């Protein structure tokens, strides 16, 4: 059902945020959210003292993106369409098959 | 196929911060996380815990101590 999808986002969710991605290869190990985007610097080639010095203004550039992101999709719904699209085609079968 | 891979296992909690205050520095591992026992802060690689005392080879400097938030005072062994 819609809403176990919904838990199973939800966990997902939870365990990216609190353990990073040690929950996908084994158990969930803590870990405090900056030192998660640390690592995440790290792996694209950025020192964690950048992360540490603007950490400030990297949170506020990702919940402006982030609340951004809602006012993307109500304002083109055709980012959905492809899922739209989905549904269409198969009502249209059937209707044709009627 | 037969995938062998290394899973982790026996997990220990340890309080950790994300640089060390020496002498008006801040100080950053240069592979791994700083972490504590309950009175004492080594430096250990982040998938297996070996701890080690943190001195001037495995941390570079790169900064200051106030800007940086958690920062917590200890001694870089040289
Ligand atoms: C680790 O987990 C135990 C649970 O028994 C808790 O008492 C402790 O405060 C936690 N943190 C550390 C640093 O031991
Ligand atoms: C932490 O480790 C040190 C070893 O450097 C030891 O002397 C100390 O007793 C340990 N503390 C605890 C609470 O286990
Ligand atoms: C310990 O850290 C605090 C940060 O709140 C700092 O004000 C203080 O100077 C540090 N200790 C020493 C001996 O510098």
């Amino acid at each position: 059902t819609d809403e176990m999808i919904a838990q199973y986002t939800s966990a997902l969710l939870a365990g990216t945020i609190t353990s990073g991605w040690t929950f996908g290869a084994g158990p969930a190990l803590q870990i405090p959210f900056p030192m998660q985007m640390a690592y995440r610097f790290n792996g694209i080639g950025v020192t964690q003292n950048v992360l540490y010095e603007n950490q400030k203004l990297i949170a506020n550039q990702f919940n402006s993106a982030i609340g951004k992101i809602q006012d993307s999709l109500s304002s083109t719904p055709s980012a959905l369409g492809k899922l739209q699209d989905v549904v269409n085609h198969n009502a249209q079968a059937l209707n044709t098959l009627v | 196929f037969l995938h062998v891979t290394y899973v982790p296992a026996q997990e220990k909690n340890f309080t950790t911060a994300p640089a060390i205050c020496h002498d008006g520095k801040a100080h950053f591992p240069r592979e791994g996380v700083f972490v504590s026992n309950g009175t004492h802060w080594f430096v250990t690689q982040r998938n297996f815990y070996e701890p080690q005392i943190i001195t001037t080879d495995n941390t570079f400097v790169s900064g200051n101590c106030d800007v940086v938030i958690g920062i917590v005072n200890n001694t870089v062994y040289d």
